[PDB]
DNA sequence: ATCTACATGCATCGGATGTATATATCTGACACGTGCCTGGAGACTAGGGAGTAATCCCCTTGGCGGTTAAAACGCGGGGGACAGCGCGTACGTGCGTTTAAGCGGTGCTAGAGCTGTCTACGACCAATTGAGCGGCCTCGGCACCGGGATTCTCGATGGCGGCCGAT
DNA sequence: ATCGGCCGCCATCGAGAATCCCGGTGCCGAGGCCGCTCAATTGGTCGTAGACAGCTCTAGCACCGCTTAAACGCACGTACGCGCTGTCCCCCGCGTTTTAACCGCCAAGGGGATTACTCCCTAGTCTCCAGGCACGTGTCAGATATATACATCCGATGCATGTA
């Protein structure tokens, strides 16, 4: 009967996951994601197996980037846990909109 | 015009009824003031403007706390 | 003989001035214009690749990852100004938690 | 197949000139390389620029020198100008 | 006639890129949100790179397609190429 | 001494659309600063477009491409329908 | 002359000159000058419609900077491109957000 | 006396200069920290009048869009005030600090 | 050193108003004054190169316009 | 004690503010006309980049069976999100005095800039050979695994000081 | 109350789960080697970009002197900053069940990649000339001004409340 308290698993895989720099996304789904997506612009497209893994770093960087900007949005406001009011706010002050 | 007791004894009746060596905090109050009497949307104004006085005058001791933010009990 | 040797580059200074005159950037190409750029182009390489030496020792291992060399950019406030433009494949991240996280 | 241009022979050589027992992987090497392209790219562009503003038909050693003081931050900026400069002196020696 | 592939990104896969992020803690919308701002990002770097792609005739999109894109979006990529 | 701008040119569209607007001086070079940075960006891009495929030439086909990465997808809707458009008369007579 | 035979207003002889001598390749097509000139023609009518609309709007006969930052910061489309320019003279958007109100 | 409470005031003072265009800096100073800030990479500098306003234009530019990105990151925090750190926070998401 | 005091906590207390904020902080003047001299500060070592890189001694508006386009923050109506 | 008479909170009304609206008029910048000139259009020739068909062949898409790691689901509850008291004081507002900025003078001249001259430089080019890259193959650095060694986390347990209500 | 009594707050010890450090070992891929080849290099030739001297004459620097308007030192104080704390349910821990990613191998052909061949497209050159720019000269749209019209804002008065 034993219980970590709350708070010290998710720290643990904090250091873990940042320290690793493998792919944090499962390789298929977001494969199949990319060829929905692509399917609006142009149909029956081919996708090299070096453009797939391109697109995964890319996005993983992009949104990993954006957790330290929008957890620096939740320290802000006095909070340890991130909201949406973070996340559009970070978006906001970066630009993107 | 609910008739109900008075607030230097609604707040002396909800000290009494739970039985907490750090207190009765103020907010607690409030819901047995609304739960054990008929009170209306004023109730809230005058128990923290209860606490105001009977805080200074010595019928309330402060135990870890300001004012009517923290905690309270009742003077012997 | 080569004019590699001659400016003392291992970069080769022929194909610089080369894609100079291909890479519609002018008219005429200056003769010390791809001289400069070769030793430019090996000094920041050598930068890069000395900081990212000292971080693959650091992770006993010769070898160079890509993890090195985004450790090596981020780390250095002069690199790191230049590179925050550029996103490092298979780097990932300093491994970084604010203090306000941990409990005491 | 057709033979494509690198610059993983040159990368190498420098390689062994700072760290002698030290290697690298294929992935960081490929890493070090679009490093390289990039950096020419944007410093040439840059110089294109500056011989448009200036009304130059030539892109001289002067153009690269300011071109860098621009891009790269005060430490590396005076630094590399040295080697740079350097480098361009022994060129015009030989 | 969308088949949504969307949800295929996982609640525990949100919940890694956010420790890596160095985040404690998760609210329970934020994973919906990044699904969006995920679907969102792609459809414009898609967009760009598709539009490479269809400029060269080839009916495959190259790894350089994306390499291009992302340094117009301003996030250049390295070890790809370029 | 002689110095070239596009103000003569600004002000022909500005009267095509609506007559009854002037332009004070500042505006016009506003607009002058705007026209030139159009011409620098897609034509870059047109020549990194041409660079990429390993074309000599910059022909009508590479501004399309380009057009459609930088403006957002109406502004690119639109402004590749009236180059076209413009394209073709202009081949006619 | 070639400005009125593609219907254009741009003078796509100027443009073309440019072209050859700006060292963006070696060679320029001929369709290409045609072609930026009904781009450029196209994208400065746009921003003059919205600056247009705003110099009515104002009671003023005449087109001031205000009236072009407004044009494009109220614009999705026309703010999303120029996102990265800072207009002289034109200020800033009039908003105000509600937590500054009092009840 | 008709004395008026605090921020009513000012609010009236954020509709004014929203509204308004002109320049809030006074020219003459800024031009004399243009000089000295010029001296250090370079020495008997000339300036055109019109070089010393696009200075001035860019610089207000800069630090009013910093002031509505500050002013967000106050209210995010449930505060009427702005503070150096919601400057801070901004420019380090911004890119321009890390 | 001198002159970076001459702006006035008037003059920043309207930009602010600009940005939309009710009330300020007194820290923050000064903090402002320093990024502000940073600012100017690369963007003037960015335009005195380009100064330099023309053998002028007189920096032209065009200087300023090409400094700030390399910084990323493009500048209209100064000789664009 | 009861009667009178103060402190408190949320609408209604008041002058009194700065704002707005208007007509009239001062003005300088926008609008309009002309000679000047070199830049755009038209003619013409050359040639090389590119469209196109044919062929090659690398690699993308499509498939399936198993393992098992990852995910989804669920419940418990810890401690973090959040409004209020409130104490505190840093702001804003509004005066009078203070500072020097903006305006309007021309003088002086450093220094931008158009110009003519033609020399130093790099485009252009043909023959040349090695730098450098496509293929191939070894083997050692490194990813991996089992284990103990070690840091760190947190309920369990005895000790202790402040303060109720009970015996 | 003096109290045993008893809820609050405290610190070292003790699982016990996790990361770390050790060697041991298996394997992909870096690093050295080789032959094909295409590109760096060299020698030779002219045209023109450009280095650079001298002239034009604009524009930036400068002191001069007043005119307010912006800047300044101050007093008074009010709305808000912000720790403390209370209270409530959001979200971590994590066990159990469920789901499908991942592997690995590989079957098939779409289509990127290259080569080779035919020719339209575009720079260059030359002549011609008009669109466009420098410049002298105009007046109406609009900056400015003082007055009228009026939009907010906060003091001011009040039924409303139980108060001590």
């Amino acid at each position: 009967p034993h219980r970590y308290r709350p708070g010290t698993v998710a720290l643990r895989e904090i250091r873990r996951y940042q320290k690793s720099t493998e792919l944090l996304i499962r390789k298929l789904p977001f494969q199949r994601l990319v060829r929905e997506i692509a399917q609006d612009f142009k149909t029956d497209l081919r996708f090299q197996s070096s453009a797939v893994m391109a697109l995964q770093e890319a996005s993983e960087a992009y949104l990993v980037g954006l957790f330290e900007d929008t957890n620096l949005c939740a320290i802000h406001a006095k909070r340890v846990t991130i909201m949406p009011k973070d996340i559009q706010l970070a978006r906001r002050i970066r630009g993107e909109r | 015009s609910a008739s109900h007791p008075t607030y230097s004894e609604m707040i002396a009746a909800a000290i009494r009824a739970e039985k907490s060596r750090g207190g009765s905090s103020r907010q607690s109050i409030q819901k047995y003031i609304k739960s054990h009497y008929k009170v209306g949307h004023n109730a809230d104004l005058q128990i923290k403007l209860s606490i105001r006085r009977l805080l200074a005058a010595g019928v309330l001791k402060q135990t870890k706390g300001v004012g009517a933010s923290g905690s309270f009990r009742l003077a012997k | 003989k080569s004019r590699s040797n001659r400016a003392g580059l291992q970069f080769p200074v022929g194909r610089i001035h080369r894609l100079l005159r291909k890479g519609n950037y002018a008219e005429r190409v200056g003769a010390g214009a791809p001289v400069y750029l070769a030793a430019v182009m090996e000094y920041l390489a050598a930068e890069v690749l000395e900081l990212a030496g000292n971080a693959a020792r650091d992770n006993k291992k010769t070898r160079i990852i890509p993890r090195h060399l985004q450790l090596a950019i981020r780390n250095d406030e002069e690199l790191n100004k230049l590179l925050s433009g550029v996103t490092i494949a298979q780097g990932g991240v300093l491994p970084n938690i604010q203090a306000v996280l941990l409990p005491k | 197949r057709k033979r494509k241009e690198s610059y993983a022979i040159y990368i190498y050589k420098v390689l062994k000139q700072v760290h002698p027992d030290t290697g690298i992987s294929s992935k960081a090497m490929s890493i070090m390389n679009s490093f390289v392209n990039d950096i020419f790219e944007r410093i040439a562009a840059e110089a294109s620029r500056l011989a448009h503003y200036n009304k130059r038909s030539t892109i001289t050693s002067r153009e690269i020198q300011t071109a860098v003081r621009l891009l790269l931050p005060g430490e590396l900026a005076k630094h590399a100008v040295s080697e740079g400069t350097k480098a361009v002196t022994k060129y015009t020696s030989s | 006639v969308l088949r949504d592939n969307i949800q295929g990104i996982t609640k525990p896969a949100i919940r890694r890129l956010a420790r890596r992020g160095g985040v404690k803690r998760i609210s329970g919308l934020i994973y919906e949100e990044t699904r969006g701002v995920l679907k969102v990002f792609l459809e414009n770097v898609i967009r760009d790179a598709v539009t490479y792609t269809e400029h060269a005739k080839r009916k495959t999109v190259t790894a350089m397609d994306v390499v291009y894109a992302l340094k117009r979006q301003g996030r250049t990529l390295y070890g790809f190429g370029g």
